[PDB]
């Protein structure tokens, strides 16, 4: 093990001007070797995804990022106030292939069912990572990738329940936020599939806590970047109700919605609570302009309540997030440099 | 977008001295910087790349080091081969270069020869006079020409033209073409092309009267 | 060892397009990209863009509603496009391979291409006699000279007394004039002494107008 | 064992250092291992406790290696051992709100009784003492009475109660027409 400042790959467009390829036409390269990864035959490496100094670093690169790329209007930090101009600009994030410099290598676990914590005993040796967006996100992940097998959950601790369960689906589910055009949004979730993928979810749950009855809730509450699913779309600040996602009962039924396809209720805030450091900021108004985008639901992640006193009648989970680490994790938990 | 300024723009050395060049950036870029040596009518060669890693093949008289917006390329002793243009690249961004450094050789400081040359009668003919000022073997290559038509200091209508080293004396040669018509010529008198050098103790004026 | 040849037209007209191929010999295109770098007269170098064998390229921002770079891995070679070409286009376009990370220094690089956009038409040259005189007289050393004056396009030859005087000539570089024409002064200093004993007479040559001149300097 | 006494309706904050002077991850538990409050990241998160609507931290003081647990509206079933998990260590507070009311809330005449009512917990047996306006002391136990009151009793009565060497205050108006 060890740990050296590692680079980066992308196939940013120095012709575009959006904040993802500027910066990583001026702080990355096209790379790549080739052709595949040298397999190594009959040898176990011992992984943790939970203390990987690759996600450190590249939760700086993401931070040192928004710092030149959304300009705020208002940025509110320690009884600090600063003031400055916020032109609009478009955001969409850059698959980034971190790389290893000379001397060093990179250990890549095949397994596709691994916990991101433990023995490997089918690894490899790569130059770079693949494909990872800066997606920054509470409670869905989005754009990320899919698991080659079943669905895979994962904690650093599945018994402390102040841990976060970073989840992993094998099928994306596709998920439609849309600006008309008052400034109001809304999302779309096909139903019947959202169904069957919270269905996943829990047969997975009630095999890691040995026999319980399955139950998602609403966020328990907090600030509205974690009570709601928060993303970026376009440069704007989205926070869409999740409280119809969230709110079903496995074992044996128990409420279930329809209406075709899923609608939850959105809105675009200008003064949002930084997630880099403590502190708050202000932006410009709506774009007068209409905002489509289409995402794809390929991680989720959640919290468990549960604990107490005299035995179980059943398991409580709730959207969680915040902590943007998390949503790195979820992608370089078969990485090791 | 981020700047490439070298300094000096213009060295003058003498075969086995000690040079160093620099190359200051607007903005921090770590270690991607390259150097390229340049020869008139040539296209550029790798010298040093990853700001301080040296190409295969270069010499161990060509060095490197900096970080972040300053930078410098030594060569420990300089020989008649490296004397030439060299070029500060951005290895990514934009990839934009410096307006690089020329090295020359260096010799004894000599006074230019100071000559003009009034346009020809058959020249005046098709409507154009094109009156010529030469400064012939001279060092330095910097150099001042001023055009006076009656006294009055001329702008925007002249051109100058420097040749090459000379591979012997190792002197240059400067000429100023001041273009005028054939009405805007025939309304004046004199004619004078003060030059002002380092060799001479004062500006040489040459003036002739149509 | 690999080598980087060019070729296409160089004397190219305004609104025209550019078009050059930069052909490999020793290496095959695969696993390394293929850019190109023009410098315009006396400038700094400039990255156009480069392609990758996938075909995904990567123009420069102020030049990719015009530039276009293509691979033909048939041939081991690949080409240049350039849409609406202007005075502002005028420059020695290069070729050069792009390695992988963390090599990334172009090379090797191409022996460059010159390329003029200029809308003036062929015409022959006009030589103009720069007779010596005693006003001239620097210490015996008289100066005189031929003037090469409107031609295009470049370049043209000069000689003196066929080759014969070669001592003390000065051809200065061609200059561009506000007419589109291009302008040359050859001066050659000689004895003073010499002047009433010995000829000389400039050679200048313009095939592009298969136009020689052979004219005598006779002081004043 | 660090013991904190709050009032019934006051605000409590309890204190949670963290070692070094920076912004981390901690989270506030009771007893019963009850997520009450934490964080993650930079965002603020409350536990599915009876407290949720009454809690919150001061975020301005993340940065400087803070991460207090504030309680607004104090009850008596709050009274609880709560536990704050920071940098993998544990420390440990333990909550006792306890409260004293009157024997009336009307206005009562010189010479007339005064009984006062220690609310306590099981499992504590705490000590009051309170002054009146003019300087009368009284002490003892879960109950305290006064014989009579005097004119100069009218005003504001200050009750002191000691438990686990720690005291919290307790401020009573009394009305003694004349
Ligand atoms: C935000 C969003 O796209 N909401 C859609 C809405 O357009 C559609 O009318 C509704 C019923 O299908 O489904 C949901
Ligand atoms: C995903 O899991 C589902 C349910 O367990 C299974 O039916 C399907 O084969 C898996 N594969 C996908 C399509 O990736
Ligand atoms: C979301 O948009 C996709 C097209 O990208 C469409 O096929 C799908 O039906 C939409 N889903 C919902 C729930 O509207
Ligand atoms: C989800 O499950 C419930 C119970 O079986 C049902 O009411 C609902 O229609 C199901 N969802 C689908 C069809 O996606
Ligand atoms: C979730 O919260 C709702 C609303 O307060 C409540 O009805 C429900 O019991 C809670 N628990 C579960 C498992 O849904
Ligand atoms: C997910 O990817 C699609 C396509 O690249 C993009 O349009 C969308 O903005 C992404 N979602 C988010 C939240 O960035
Ligand atoms: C989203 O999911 C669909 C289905 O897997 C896929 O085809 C698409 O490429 C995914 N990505 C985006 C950005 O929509
Ligand atoms: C490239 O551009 C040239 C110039 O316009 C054009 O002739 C040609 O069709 C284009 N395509 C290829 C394959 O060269």
């Amino acid at each position: 093990e060890a740990t050296t400042t590692l680079f980066c790959a992308s196939d940013a467009k120095a012709y575009d001007t959006e904040v993802h390829n500027v910066w990583a036409t001026h702080a990355c390269v096209p790379t790549d070797p080739n052709p595949q990864e040298v397999v190594l035959g009959n040898v176990t490496e011992n992984f943790n995804m939970w203390k990987n100094n690759m996600v450190d670093q590249m939760h700086e690169d993401i931070i040192s990022l928004w710092d030149e790329s959304l300009k705020p209007c208002v940025k509110l930090t320690g009884g600090s106030v600063i003031t400055q101009a916020c032109p609009k600009v478009s955001f969409q994030p850059i698959p980034i292939h971190y790389c290893v410099p000379a001397g060093f290598a990179i250990l890549k676990c095949n397994n596709k069912t691994f916990n991101g914590s433990g023995p490997c005993t089918n690894v490899s040796t790569v130059q770079c990572t693949h494909g990872i967006r800066p997606v920054v996100s509470t409670q869905l992940l989005l754009n990320g990738s899919l698991a080659e097998e079943d669905i895979v959950i994962r904690s650093e601790d599945f018994t402390d329940n102040v841990k976060t369960i970073i989840v992993q689906l094998n099928e994306s589910v596709v998920i439609n936020c849309t600006r008309p055009n008052i400034r109001q949004a809304h999302c779309n979730i096909s139903r019947a599939k959202w169904n069957n993928t919270l269905q996943q979810i829990v047969i997975k749950l009630r095999e890691k806590f040995r026999n319980k009855t399955i139950a998602f809730n609403q966020s328990s509450g907090g600030d509205p970047e974690i009570v709601m699913h928060s993303f970026n779309c376009g440069g704007e600040f989205f926070y869409c109700n999740t409280a119809q996602l969230f709110n079903s009962t496995w074992n044996v039924t128990n409420g279930t919605e329809g209406n075709d396809i899923i609608t939850l209720q959105c809105r675009i805030k200008q003064i949002i609570n930084m997630w880099q450091k403590v502190g708050k900021a202000m932006y410009a108004p709506p774009i007068t302009g209409q905002i489509r985008c289409s995402s794809n639901i390929t991680g989720l992640l959640l919290t468990r309540d549960g604990g107490n006193s005299t035995e179980t009648e059943t398991e409580i989970f709730r959207p969680g997030g915040g902590d943007m680490r998390d949503n790195w994790r979820s992608e370089l938990y078969k990485y090791k440099v | 977008d981020i700047q490439m300024t070298q300094s000096p723009s213009f060295v003058s050395a003498s075969v086995g001295d000690r040079v160093t060049i620099t190359c200051r950036a607007s903005q921090g870029i770590s270690s991607y910087l390259a150097w390229y040596q340049q020869k008139p009518g040539k296209a550029p060669k790798l010298v040093i790349y990853a700001a301080s890693t040296l190409q295969s093949g270069v010499p161990s008289r060509f060095s490197g080091s900096g970080s972040g917006t300053e930078f410098t390329l030594t060569i420990s002793s300089l020989q008649p081969e490296d004397f030439a243009t060299y070029y500060c690249q951005h290895l990514i961004g934009l990839r934009s270069f410096g307006q690089g450094t020329k090295l020359e050789i260096k010799r004894t400081v000599a006074a230019p020869s100071v000559f003009i040359f009034p346009p020809s009668d058959e020249q005046l003919k098709s409507g154009t006079a094109s009156v010529v000022c030469l400064l012939n073997n001279f060092y330095p290559r910097e150099a001042k020409v001023q055009w006076k038509v009656d006294n009055a200091l001329q702008s925007g209508n002249s051109q100058e033209s420097v040749t090459e080293q000379d591979s012997k004396d190792s002197t240059y040669s400067l000429s100023s073409t001041l273009t005028l018509s054939k009405a805007d010529y025939e309304k004046h008198k004199v004619y004078a092309c003060e030059v002002t050098h380092q060799g001479l103790s004062s500006p040489v004026t040459k003036s002739f009267n149509r | 060892q690999v080598q980087l040849q060019q070729w296409g037209a160089g004397l190219l007209k305004p609104s025209e397009t550019l078009s050059l191929t930069c052909g490999v010999y020793g290496e095959s295109l695969s696993g390394h990209y293929w850019s190109w770098v023009r410098q315009p007269p006396g400038k700094r170098l400039e990255w156009i863009g480069e392609i990758k064998h996938n075909g995904s390229p990567n123009y420069h921002p102020s030049l990719k509603s015009r530039v276009t770079i293509s691979l033909d891995m048939s041939k081991n070679q690949f080409s240049l496009n350039l849409t609406s070409v202007t005075a502002a286009d005028t420059a020695v376009y290069f070729c050069a391979r792009r390695s992988n990370w963390p090599y990334l220094p172009f090379d090797p690089w191409g022996q460059g291409t010159l390329v003029t956009v200029s809308s003036a038409s062929t015409k022959g040259p006009s030589v103009f006699p720069l007779a010596p005189s005693s006003k001239s007289t620097s210490g015996g050393t008289a100066a005189l000279g031929c003037l090469v004056k409107d031609y295009f396009p470049e370049p043209v030859t000069v000689s003196w007394n066929s080759g014969a005087l070669t001592s003390g000539v000065h051809t200065f570089p061609a200059v561009l004039q506000s007419s589109g024409l291009y302008s040359l002064s050859s001066v050659v200093t000689v004895p003073s002494s010499s002047l009433g004993t010995q000829t000389y007479i400039c050679n200048v040559n313009h095939k592009p107008s298969n136009t020689k001149v052979d004219k005598k300097v006779e002081p004043k | 064992k660090k013991v904190v006494l709050g009032k019934k309706g006051d605000t409590v904050e309890l204190t949670c250092t963290a070692s070094q002077k920076k912004s981390i991850q901690f989270h506030w538990k009771n007893s019963n291992q009850i997520k009450i409050l934490g964080n993650q990241g930079s965002f603020l998160t409350k536990g599915p406790s009876k407290l949720n609507d009454r809690a919150d931290s001061r975020r301005s003081l993340w940065d400087q290696g803070n991460f207090p647990l504030i309680i607004k509206n104090l009850k008596i079933e709050d009274s609880d051992t709560y536990i704050c998990e920071v940098e993998d260590q544990k420390e440990e507070v333990q909550l006792l709100v306890f409260g004293l009311t009157a024997n009336s809330d009307t206005h009562l005449l010189q010479g007339q009784s005064l009984t006062l009512t220690l609310e306590s917990p099981p499992g504590s047996s705490p000590s009051v003492q309170c002054r009146s306006p003019r300087g009368k002391n009284i002490q003892g136990g879960k109950t305290l009475s006064v014989s009579q009151l005097e004119l100069q009793d009218s005003g504001t009565w200050t009750c002191t109660v000691l438990q686990n060497q720690k005291k919290v205050e307790f401020k009573i108006d009394i009305v003694v027409l004349a």
